[PDB]
């Protein structure tokens, strides 16, 4: 039932979302709540056979739009394991419930030719999570690499100010 | 290690910064008794005694006393006039600062030589000096080294 | 393999059934584990092909109760979005898992012949799961409605109580 | 696709233990990520039919060793329900999503000869997640239940106390 | 927007309430102001003496001191002395308040209009008013206006 | 139930602790009535006068004042005169505590009663007694009982 | 005997002289001792409770201590509660004078009559009143009588 | 010798007089003075003679205006003992020195004709002592008896004052 | 008249002497008020700000208090304070003493003259400055003349 | 003129008792006084050359036991100098009058035989007076040796008790 | 009787003599005590017609002694009146009984040839008494001239100095 | 000389009482010294810590302080705690008064002798003690001597 299989998933997808957006900031939530807007209409195309209208092209240029923005703050991205904290490991979850469905909607678009765009729209939406995941790492680390220097460089200059009260005394 | 390393330096800072509390505090401590002995000596080494009368009206307090091995006096009249006897008898003697006053609480406890107008070092004592509840000096008390 | 895939799926259901019941109340918490222990039985008849009897029809009769409990505090069932707070996100996901164990029990019952009080089963199941993270959107929301009328009305006191001090001070 | 339906699994089952591996502790966290690391070794031998080395035997026997240590300190093993904790609940998910893996994975070596030794890490990673859940349910009970006594303790030696005071006071 | 808008009202609130604690400070303020002002200038009208005398004996210390331009007393004998005195000088005259009072700590301040009998407008004057750690009056400053 | 009954017995627990905190302090209470009364009585009930001015010197304030319906006094010495007369006239009598002394603050309230030296019960009494800011006694108070 | 007349009168002059001192001061005496206890009665007689708490406030210190054999008070506030209590208990009834007032010092001891609303005679008291430095009543010491 | 013994006297008269005067008022003190001065001119006459001028008749007259001055304040004259007063018992001493004075100078004006004026004058001299003595009592007694009734009345009055007073505090 | 010549004088002597008693206490009197108002305007007329501190904190007390009728101040610090406000807007001017200063008991008047940096007279007031039982100025309060 | 010199000397006798009177105490005050009163009535006898009656042998004998009563307390009479005293001073002087006074009486009696009884009188009032002024000697130095032994006493007490307390400091 | 009267009037001189001396200073006392010595004496030869040794002649000249000595500080003698004071008015007294006396015991030398240093003595006697008279108004008064000019002068002072202060105020 | 003699001696009576006056005056001196002395060397040869405790509190001022130069204290703790230290680390040892105690007004200075337990003079001290308006210990200064 590839139909079915393929919707059943696109369902698990959408509610994954509904899970990771308590758990990221005002911007990412609202990204992901018109993603969860657009995994609703695509399911309406595939689930009547093209006897409804699905996704506009609008919406996949606006994820390629959004995934060049964040694109461009990731310098190295081959090498990242999963789940750098717990807001990340939402998100690389549900890039891989993407990727299922991805392939069953494939099947669909081979077998109806309905599903142009939800195809190509899950293929950059993976894409996508995969970057915010990273982004939220390079957000809670580079913001806490800055906390670090923040207390390396007050100890140090604690230990100098006790270094020169103590001899300053004894004289 | 990266929670770790985080939090392993905010507890290390904690800990300098209190202790930076502390370190500060034995500042105020030993200079407090260094004023107080300066205070005290600048009277005994004054030259002029109507700045003396002067110094006294203001740093001392209205009650206060002295009393060491040969003589004793209370208030700023009876220990002006021991002053003004005191410097009468030696003119040109002077008292010099020995070693680094400490002390705790209203005492302090500092160790001074006599220096005689020619330089040489003939002798030294050692004063606590209390302060009364309104920052004026209610009592000393002085002692002799050999 | 059905037979596999099928049970293999229904582990995963009791295991989101699981993490699910530490994000809710005492109440649905209970539910929850008594479903959790239905999941199990369901599972013996299935892995065995008949040889261990399945669940009674009383656990079936027991969901639709609770079903017809909470159908009657939801009004508006169309067009809610999943993931209303990060709680009933849980429970929407554990819907969708449900959905294709559903749909593999289904084989099962089809070439087995057993399964036949599961497959209700677990098609009540899903439409109950449901209504819960509504609910539980109700009952975060509703008692937030209640909040959110609070500080509006003792707002508006304070603004009264203050406009009338000043200019009875410069009398 | 039993190649892209595997790999595809796996890369689900990567993804959830970069999730719970942010609810447990360094020692747990230090495991699972060793393991996480293992499995991209893994995907890299099955996504290339072979051409890249896969994962060495001794990865298998690590497992086998923690395997044999928690198994010592679970002795009732038969009847226990999923999800005790809500980090014992993390741990189960990634058990059952390694199972359908698990399958897949069996599928590949089935029709290319490779993944010999992935196919049983697979089994013994399952089988581990288990152990890990029971021991965290020790770990957060065990610890519990001397608190338990403790309070239970405390409150019986300030009954014998008062009473005697009061009738003390009396005399 | 939902949490948003909560705990934008919950911010909100803490600042109203704050300002109405701030401002019923305010309140009591000016009345105690008035309070004050119209005891001592009720003290001032009150044609009756002996009411006059039993009002400050009770209301006012025994140690209490009132300085003005002309004259000066302190004490209750010696304040209620120059009440009568005042009072058998100019019979059937008033002390009208004039303007708010306001004031500071244990310092009031008050400006008052002096009525002739015949209800006509002719000087005026201001007056600090200070209390004693007993609740009583210990203090009066009286000043002359153009 | 498991985390309900852990919570459970940790609210209870704190009832319970508190329970004790305000109950011992109950017993540092009847324990001071009774230290007290013991004193005032050891005073009267002392055959040698000099040891009972030595107490009272120690134990009582300089600023002290007895009353009763017969007799009062103030001070040491006026207290120490009473008691020696009443001993005096009473050679062999005994005052001894009745019933468990009580009170609140600095107020204690017992009763007493008087034996005669053959072993007689021929009367009682209750005193109430205050101590002073520096641990000594400076009041007591004495009523008679039928 | 013209010169031992002359002499002998002035003698006896200066006995009755000094005789008129003693006397007139005996006559201070027990006037003082009325007007107390007329205080004190006043206020347990009066029917108007805010009057009472008028009188009190000026009359009577602000540290003052009453004690009784049912009850005690101390200050303005603890007194005129306890006034108030006793009135609205015994709406209607009276205190009346009993006996002449005496005393010594700051120390006055008389009696009193309690009176029913219909005028029977049903007990009485006795009462010492403590004066402080500023006049104003700092001590009361109530007693019952058979 | 008749002139010798005459003169003598005179001599000792004027030197009681001198005494006298130190224990009487400046009145008595002067008038006195006036009569010791009028005794030089009267032994003048005695001792030259006739040869020295005596006395002159106003002398006489002066002594008998005071004698009526005096006799006018002294009803009983004739039953008083001499000496009431220290003072007056040196006015009463003189009296009688004067008397055998003026015994003396009586022989000198029958043998030798002169002082014929001091005779006179001597005899009324002797008169005026008297009344000066009486009156130093009255002036001296009079005095008294006012301070008599002042104590007299004021003592009466005070024991009015207490038996008001003692009655009127036990009431 | 030899005797009353010497008696005559000599109560002539006992007068004159008493009078020269009250006559040379009128001088310490003047003498005390203007020494109070050199000190009180000596601090107003100081260019030096340091001086003043170190004067203020001898001469006046710890508890001292001032008012005028645009400002007021209390201790050392406070007038210290309006002092250093006051020349500071005023650079270059000085207050000259006008008339003789008087006064009473702790009470001192006197007037002065506020003259101009370039000699002019602008205008004048008059303060009563009060001293405590420690010899330091406790109490100023100013007046504004036209 | 034996008549007139003898009255003379009489009033100049009883004039000095009245000026003596006032330096001695009540008991010898009276008795003057009533010697005043019996040379008032001598005066009478002598003056009217018998025809007034004159004193009394009563007033003899009364002179006689006064001086029987002091001259018990006399044992030393021969070698004593007049006037050790004021006091006794003013009774030597009439003393002496006396016997010019005796002496002149004592012619009356020889020419007139009247004044029997008053010359006896005379004679022994002398003697009287004189021992008065002795006793008086006695009254006023006796008790003056009384209070000279009073301080010899006190001053050598006083002596021992300083020089034990100053060796008695130095222990 | 010129014996008698004689020896009478010499009882009355030291009789008087030994009144003044109680009015003296020690001085002066002592000279009194020795002239009544001497007169003592002088009655003895008198009194026994020569059979008693009488005076020596150096008690003469001891008198002409002193009144050489009293006689250089009075410059003035002709013209002062008896008893400027009241010690002074005694000594005077004395002076006149002894001319008396003197007068008397001149007729004891002409009829019994006795008394002639007695005669002299009592002649000087006079004259000494009356320089001690005036020397006592010297020494009462000069010295009371001084405390004259004292007062006078602490008066002028004390004028100036009021005189000073006043004005001096006002400045 | 009768006269003279009476009188000389009473002129001589008058000094010589008056110099017994002083003299007994001297007595009470030396002797209040003494019982300082002892009650203060009685604390310190105390062997049984219990009593010197009691002693102290009765004895001593709550507000005492006592300085030397190795060490100091102030309250009846304080000092208690050094007498306790001083006999734990010299048990046995004695401190014998040497001299005669002397002083003026609330100040006594004497020396003693420190006697080991076998009886050898091995040093000494001297000490000055002021007594409070309370007739307690509120201050004792020690010194070394050679």
């Amino acid at each position: 039932s590839p139909i079915i299989e393929a919707n059943g998933t696109l369902d698990e997808l959408t509610s994954f979302i509904g899970e990771a957006k308590h758990y990221v900031d005002e911007e990412m939530k609202g990204i992901l709540e018109e993603i969860q807007n657009d995994i609703y209409k695509i399911m309406g195309e595939i689930g009547s056979k093209g006897k409804i209208e699905g996704i506009s092209e609008e919406r996949i240029k606006w994820l390629e739009g959004l995934i060049s923005r964040y694109e461009e703050m990731v310098n190295l991205k081959s090498f990242v394991l999963p789940g750098g904290t717990l807001e990340s490991a939402k998100l690389d979850v549900c890039r891989t419930i993407a990727r299922r469905a991805e392939r069953k909607v494939a099947t669909v678009l081979r077998e109806f030719g309905i599903g142009k765009e939800a195809l190509v729209y899950l293929n950059r939406l993976s894409d996508l999570l995969f970057l915010l995941a990273r982004v939220i790492e390079i957000a809670a680390a580079a913001q806490l690499e800055k906390e670090l220097q923040a207390l390396e460089k007050e100890n140090a200059q604690l230990e100098w100010e006790l270094q020169a009260l103590e001899k300053e005394l004894a004289q | 290690q990266l929670k770790k390393k985080l939090q392993a330096l905010k507890k290390k800072n904690a800990q300098l910064k209190w202790k930076l509390q502390a370190l500060k505090k034995k500042l105020a401590q030993a200079t407090q008794h260094l004023t107080i002995a300066q205070t005290y000596l600048a009277a005994w080494n004054e030259e002029d005694n109507e700045r003396r009368r002067h110094l006294v009206g203001q740093a001392w307090a209205e009650n206060t006393r002295y009393v060491d091995p040969l003589m004793q006096g209370e208030g700023q009249q009876g220990i002006a006039a021991m002053i003004e006897a005191a410097r009468q008898k030696f003119p040109g003697y002077r008292f010099v600062l020995a070693g680094t006053p400490d002390g705790h609480g209203n005492f302090t406890r500092f160790s001074w030589r006599l220096i005689s107008p020619d330089g040489d070092d003939v002798a030294g004592g050692t004063d606590v000096v209390s302060l009364n509840t309104e920052g004026r000096i209610d009592n000393v008390v002085g002692f002799l080294d050999g």
